[PDB]
């Protein structure tokens, strides 16, 4: 709302409503850091990205070009929708009512509502990154693993939120 | 017979067993076996496959030393040798296995991804020895009484009850305050009186002043069963234990052979026909046990002098010799000392053929020793404060403490790095008392399974490491050589045993006779 | 049976060559050949052929049958009949492939040769397939397929008889 | 010659094939009955199962209860098996999806003649002119579909049609790599993945 | 029984053992003496010099002689190896006169294999298994070859009389003749005996 | 239900029908066998009250836990014997030794089935010719030429073809050699046959 997060708003950071921000599966709220050596890597990245244009396009180690990926991810859609195992689910249930009840504590400490809720919806799509994440690995099922990431990756929006 | 004739049918022999030879492996071959006679050479060939298969191949192609140590295998140490019915394994010798929890099973170092452990350890790996140790009670126990209904049970079958385990992060919720509930997890105070359990899933505080102590040294970092209920925020205990015990004859029936002690063999040393055939004829074989072997002062001398004075009848098989050599570990003056006096016993039994070329002197040193402090496990002292003993008793070794003595048929642990009194001063409640403290203290080192069952600060381990202290599949024989009084008990067809702190304690070594499986309470004021 | 199999007992049938090198007679297993005498026709089984003319050692003949107004005959006898015609050779297929690529520099009008040959395999595949949705479909036990070679049966056979034996089996399920 | 080849199916005969997983896992598919006797204790899977109930279990297990005299259950045919889909297949069989409708439409359709019922006959001519009517688009897909997607071909086909569309492209493939002469060269194993 | 000859029985057999769905009668006197030629062959040409024209020629014709044998011998294994306790009920039940299925090389082979497999089987589960459960008649588990099979063949001597039989119904069942050069597309238990006796020719 | 866990030992096995042989399922097995043991001791119960009380009715109970067991037995014998397939095909596919990796997958009876059978087909291709015999897992394709050209692809070390000679198999060396020699090595991806 103000450019800048400007850390001491807080919650006057945000003009959306909680009905659509509730439909968001992760919001990643991202500030730009000054740290001096991120900077100066930065810095060179972004330099050596400038120059290297003249270079023939080659082609790169460790990564798929993206006409590959296209391909691959179309693939993946139209062939694998995994489903939750039975302990990932047990997992994703206890580790949902523990961010439930953070939620409702941080909220009742502020006397005031957070701009992100934390509901049903933030369950499923939590549920879902589980089945995109072995979807990736063509899975039938999605593992402890895979929900594991799936918590670490909403627990920054969680962190976003709280 | 031509030497191409007989190159052909070795030849032939290996590639239909599916295998080549290298050219110097067949140039090997085909004149090892010249002196074999047409009537005999394909049996010959096959007993050579067959042992050349018994190697671990890492490809088709055979090199040379592979078929030299076949035709070895084929005609010399076929029976045994001489040096595998006793050997001397250090901590940091021991082999690294994880436990697989989707396929419930210990696999290698080498099969998983895991890093290599190094004594510099990363933070991962300091929470990876906690929730190692939460792991492996964690298997155990749920293959003890514990386990499964089943749940093909029924009601009449299964018409008794059955404990079901819960972990931390299932209480919270609509599980609030039901009627019996069980929790293994870690006990530990937040602050004086604060205390808490704790599990890889969440922690959680202790109402625990209702609840009925099962009987042990119940200290901070223990892995205890607590029962109870959930309410506002708190688990109110009702009952407080250790996790069951295993066997390690149930360990084996469940994961195999597989050799968690360690040593050189693939399985354990109990499990193999050349063991179990040479612990026959090893009757006499007797090893001796002494802590608090002060040698740096010259009365000790005098000691080991009425100590082979009295065991030269008999000669033992080997001394162990429990570290903290240093009753003057005032600073730079005990490493010399320490040296002079080894020296010194060097010198005395060279006196004797029979037990310097028989007995093994190994030394395991601990707190009050040179080198490296009260960090486990413990390392061995400097190799310039050892060299001179080597050199004139090669029969001696000088190593960690833990240390992990495999026999032709048992398997040892020793240690000494003192908890006894500390696992008396920082009980949750409080200890159990009178002559049944030992008892206390051996029934929670082998619930816990692990030889220091107590936290970090405590007691100190280099994190990487901390799987060579582990007290799981259970020893033989259990050597907690404490400053603490000696003692003698048993649990689970596991001996234990401290020798004790032999100047305070009147004297009172031990010695055990493995192969008669059983000890001497002795008590050498008489001498 | 493997297609390359099928060209391994093509490979028996024999063609006549033109050796550039002097050999006595050889007696194979199979049979005895020669003697090799430069510059004259010597009749030998189609491996050896195909690698004389590899290692440069020979001038491969077309045989008798491969000719463009022969071919031409047989390909229009083939699509006017409604049975399998007699093949020229009961592996011509292979033998067209091999001496096709490996000798189309000793025999002329190699494309009109191949064409031919494609042709009549064209029009005989499509009698073969006319036949199994027959067999099928009228649900016959048995059929007659005698100008069949073993290439064109190989091509389809496996897939046929795995039907028809499902076939059996569905139509005699109510047998007890 | 010596690549490896799973234990074939039976179920389309007089019985299955003991150690074929194909057979096992279409015989795990569920069969509606009814028990014709009370059945103590069973309640904690369906206190007793009561009579006359009824229930959808495995295959093999209401082959191993049946009897001809219906003593432990009678059995009910599947929907798909009954009059009414019957007249479907009749319709045009090539438009049907048994993958859906099965995975093992034959087989498991072969195993239900053996419970005596009233319209085995039915269900038999039924299976045979399904069959008969896939047929030819089976064979015209599977040996001309070449070097291209084949899920569209084969999404609607039952296991036994599927095994036997890999039949017809093996032959396809087999044929084609000889014209273009790949089939000389020889090979590292599939094993040489690892 | 003239070399080429012998080859040439050597193919028929190979061909018959490709397409037949059982393992047919067997060839000892072909294989002992392909094996017998091969041996000859490689005595007369280890005898002679480098870079010689019929050298290679003959070696050429000894691989294919090889393979053939090879693939047939590898074919029949697969076939025990598939049909290990029928084939050895077959044996241990043969009457005196008709041939083996097996030859005594194969007959040790397949008695190895069912040992193998039954140890394996006991050691693994059915020792554990409760003791009713423990024994596993393979005779049973194992499938039986499948005789109602469709072959191709061509035919070698002429055949009168072959009765096909459509399906359950006798009524629907036919003779036909097979005459001699024709290819016939049939089941295969209706010809078994004509593959024994070589007068029709599996493709 | 019952026999649901014996379900996955066959779903495992038939989700990979190109034949790679998946890790050997202790645990499942050992459920598996659990489960029969827990029917077994259901049934002895209920037979023993229903002769000695005379009690009639549990007689269908009896055949269904009878019939599960049966189930059980089926679904591991069928999973350890497809398992066997596949560990059988592996000595044709590649040769004698397995690599390491895969070697853990076997069970040790698997690797003492394995064994068994390595040797027993030793014995029988050792009995067919007059002498040596005959190694049928070679000439597995028809032949063509007498000699091959190969390109190493591994850094093997050396590789005998005649009584003193060998060839060094440095990766991109390229070697004209007979066909018979390289077949092995081609089939085990050491060698690459670069003609086509």
């Amino acid at each position: 709302v103000f450019g800048r997060w400007d850390e001491t708003k807080g919650e006057d950071n945000i003009d959306f409503m909680p009905t659509i921000l509730s439909r968001f599966d992760m919001i990643f709220i991202v500030k730009d850091e000054h740290n001096e050596e991120r900077d100066v890597m930065l810095a060179k990245h972004v330099i050596t990205l400038h120059v290297s244009a003249l270079t023939q396009t080659q082609a790169v180690e460790g990564e798929i070009d993206l006409a590959k990926l296209k391909k691959f991810i179309a693939y993946c859609r139209v062939k694998c929708g995994p489903r939750l195992s039975a302990e990932a689910a047990e997992k994703l249930k206890n580790r949902y009512i523990i961010m439930r009840s953070g939620a409702r504590q941080h909220e009742r400490d502020s006397d005031r509502r957070s701009s992100i809720p934390i509901t049903v919806r933030q369950l499923e799509a939590i549920v879902r990154i589980a089945e995109a994440l072995s979807k990736m690995k063509l899975q039938p099922f999605a593992t402890e693993a895979d929900v594991e990431e799936a918590l670490r990756l909403f627990q920054v929006s969680t962190l976003d939120a709280a | 017979m031509a030497p191409e004739r007989l190159r052909s049918r070795a030849l032939s022999a290996f590639k239909l067993r599916g295998l080549l030879l290298r050219g110097e492996a067949i140039k090997y071959l085909t004149e090892a076996l010249q002196s074999i006679s047409e009537l005999e050479l394909e049996d010959k060939l096959e007993k050579i496959i067959n042992a050349v298969e018994k190697q671990p191949l890492s490809s088709n192609m055979i090199e040379r030393s592979v078929v030299e140590a076949a035709v070895q295998e084929c005609s010399q140490s076929v029976d045994e040798t001489i040096e595998h019915v006793f050997n001397i394994i250090g901590a940091f010798d021991i082999p690294r296995f994880v436990y697989n929890s989707e396929r419930k099973k210990f696999l290698p170092l080498l099969m998983t991804n895991h890093p290599a452990p190094n004594l510099f350890g990363t933070p991962r790996d300091k929470a990876e020895m906690f929730r190692e140790r939460y792991t492996i009670l964690h298997q155990r126990t749920h293959r003890h009484e514990l386990f499964t209904p089943p749940v093909i049970g029924s009601h009449p079958d299964e018409s008794g009850s059955k404990f079901q385990l819960k972990t931390i992060e299932t209480l919270l919720g609509s599980t609030t305050k039901i009627g019996d509930a069980i929790v293994l997890g870690m006990i530990t105070q937040l602050k004086e009186g604060k205390f808490f359990l704790e599990d890889p899933t969440g922690t959680v505080q202790l109402d625990l002043s209702k609840a009925q102590f099962h009987s042990g040294l119940y200290t901070e970092a223990c892995f205890v069963l607590a029962e109870g209920w959930f309410e506002d925020q708190v688990f109110h205990v009702n009952a407080f234990g250790f996790p069951p015990t295993e066997p390690s004859s149930t360990t084996r029936a469940y994961y195999g052979n597989i050799n968690f002690f360690g040593g050189p063999s693939n399985t354990s040393v109990k499990t193999s026909a050349k063991l179990k055939q040479l612990e026959e004829e090893n009757k006499d074989a007797m090893f001796v046990f002494l802590s608090d072997v002060w040698l740096d002062q010259v009365e000790v001398l005098e000691k080991l002098r009425i100590m082979f004075a009295g065991y030269s009848p008999a000669p033992p098989t080997c001394f162990i010799l429990c570290g903290n050599f240093s009753s003057a570990p005032y600073g730079k003056n005990q490493v010399q000392a320490l040296k002079d006096s080894l020296k010194t016993l060097a010198d005395i039994i060279c006196e004797y053929p029979d037990i310097h070329q028989s007995s093994r002197f190994v030394f395991v040193p601990g707190p009050e020793d040179p080198g490296f402090g009260s960090i486990l496990p413990r390392p061995p002292l400097a190799e310039s404060i050892t060299n001179e003993f080597r050199q004139r008793v090669p029969f001696s070794v000088f190593t960690t403490n833990p240390c992990r003595i495999q026999y032709c048929t048992q398997e040892i642990t020793v240690f000494r790095e003192d908890l006894v009194n500390k696992m008396c001063r920082n009980c949750v409640r409080f200890p159990s008392s009178n002559l049944a403290i030992p008892n206390h203290f051996v029934k929670t080192i082998l619930s816990q399974g692990h030889l220091t069952p107590l936290p970090l600060y405590v007691c100190p381990v280099y994190w990487a490491y901390d799987y060579a202290l582990r007290v799981y599949p259970v020893p033989d024989l259990l050597v907690i050589a404490d400053k603490y009084d000696p003692f003698t008990t048993t649990n689970t067809e596991c001996l234990c045993i401290n020798p004790g702190s032999f100047p305070r304690s009147g004297f009172s070594f031990k010695v055990f006779y493995p192969s008669n499986k059983t000890v001497e309470d002795s008590k050498l004021q008489g001498f | 049976m493997d297609a390359a199999e099928v060209e391994f007992l093509a490979e028996k049938e024999l063609v006549t060559i033109i050796p550039n090198f002097s050999l006595d007679k050889i007696y194979l297993i199979g049979g005895d050949l020669g003697p090799f005498n430069p510059g004259l026709p010597v009749e030998v089984p189609l491996w050896l052929a195909i690698n004389l003319k590899q290692r440069q050692k020979c001038r491969l003949l077309p045989p008798e049958w491969m000719d463009v107004e022969k071919l031409e005959k047989m390909r229009d006898h083939e699509r006017k009949e409604e049975t399998f015609t007699p093949m020229p050779s009961p592996y011509y297929m292979e033998l067209t492939k091999l001496l096709l690529n490996h000798a189309s520099d000793n025999i002329p009008k190699a494309d009109e040769i191949r064409t031919l040959v494609k042709d009549m395999w064209d029009t005989r595949i499509a009698k073969l397939r006319v036949s199994a949705d027959s067999f099928v479909r009228q649900q016959e036990a048995h059929a007659k397929l005698d100008n069949l070679t073993l290439m064109e049966i190989n091509t389809s056979g496996t897939f046929l008889t795995q039907a028809l034996n499902h076939m059996y089996k569905l139509r005699t399920n109510l047998q007890p | 010659s010596e690549a490896y080849f799973r234990v074939e199916s039976g179920a389309l005969g007089p019985e299955e094939n003991f150690l074929s997983l194909d057979d096992i896992l279409m015989s795990h598919e569920k069969l509606p009955v009814r028990t014709e006797t009370a059945m103590p204790r069973l309640g904690a899977f369906f206190n007793a199962v009561p009579q006359g109930s009824k229930l959808e279990l495995p295959l093999w297990l209401a082959k191993g209860l049946f009897d001809n005299k219906r003593r432990i259950l009678s059995v009910e045919l599947p929907k798909i098996y009954q009059e009414g889909w019957r007249t479907v297949f009749s319709a045009d069989p090539n438009v049907v999806d048994l993958h859906k409708m099965g995975p093992h439409f034959y087989g498991f359709g072969s195993q239900l003649l053996h419970f005596d019922s009233p319209e085995n006959a039915d269900i038999s001519q039924s299976l045979l002119q399904t069959f008969i009517g896939r047929f030819r688009r089976i064979m015209d897909s599977s040996q001309n579909a070449y070097n291209e997607d084949t899920s569209a071909l084969v999404a609607r086909l039952d296991e036994m049609e599927r095994g036997l569309f890999q039949t017809g492209q093996k032959g396809l493939n087999d044929f084609q790599c000889w014209e273009k002469g790949q089939a000389s060269q020889i090979t590292a194993s599939n094993l040489v993945q690892n | 029984l003239t070399p080429a000859e012998l080859i040439e029985r050597l193919e028929q057999a190979w061909m018959n053992e490709k397409f037949a769905p059982e393992l047919l009668e067997s060839k000892p006197e072909i294989v002992e003496c392909v094996m017998e030629q091969l041996e000859h062959m490689e005595e007369n040409l280890r005898r002679a010099k480098r870079e010689d024209l019929k050298v290679s020629i003959h070696q050429m014709e000894m691989e294919r002689i090889r393979y053939v044998l090879s693939s047939y011998l590898r074919c029949r294994l697969m076939k025990i190896e598939k049909f290990f306790p029928h084939v050895l009920e077959k044996e241990k039940t043969r009457p005196e006169g008709e041939p083996s299925s097996l030859s005594p090389e194969e007959l040790a082979f397949a008695r190895e294999f069912m040992a193998n497999t039954e140890s394996y089987l006991k050691n693994v589960a059915l020792k554990h298994m409760p003791p009713n459960l423990q024994k596993v008649d393979l005779f049973r588990a194992v499938p039986k070859p499948d005789l109602d099979s469709y072959v191709f063949l061509r035919v070698r001597e002429r055949q009168e009389n072959i009765l096909v039989e459509p399906d359950t119904d006798e009524q629907r069942d036919y003779v036909i003749d097979l005459e001699k050069g024709s290819q016939h597309l049939i089941r295969y238990k209706t010809i078994a005996p004509l593959v024994a006796s070589g007068a029709v020719q599996l493709i | 239900m019952f026999c649901e866990k014996a379900m996955e030992l066959i779903r495992e096995l038939h989700r990979a029908p190109e034949g790679q042989l998946p890790a050997f399922n202790e645990d499942g097995l050992r459920q598996v066998l659990e489960e029969m043991k827990a029917l077994y001791e259901q049934n002895q119960s209920d037979v023993n009250e229903a002769k000695s009380g005379g009690r009639s009715d549990l007689i269908p109970t009896i055949k269904f836990r009878h019939c599960s067991l049966l189930r059980n037995r089926r679904c591991t014998v069928a999973y350890l014997y497809d398992r066997l397939l596949r560990i059988r095909a592996l000595r044709w596919e590649y040769g004698s030794v397995l690599p390491n990796a895969l070697r853990f997958h076997m069970a040790a009876e698997e690797m003492e089935w394995f064994n068994n059978y390595k040797r027993s087909l030793a014995t029988y291709m050792r009995s067919l010719g007059g002498d040596e015999g005959l190694d049928i897992t070679q000439d597995m394709k028809p032949p063509k030429s007498l000699y091959i050209e190969v390109r190493c692809l591994k850094d093997y070390g050396e590789f005998e073809v005649d009584d003193g000679t060998s060839v060094l198999l440095k990766k991109n060396s390229q070697h004209f050699l007979p066909r018979w020699k390289c077949e092995q090595l081609i089939r085990q991806g050491v060698l690459e046959h670069i003609l086509s």
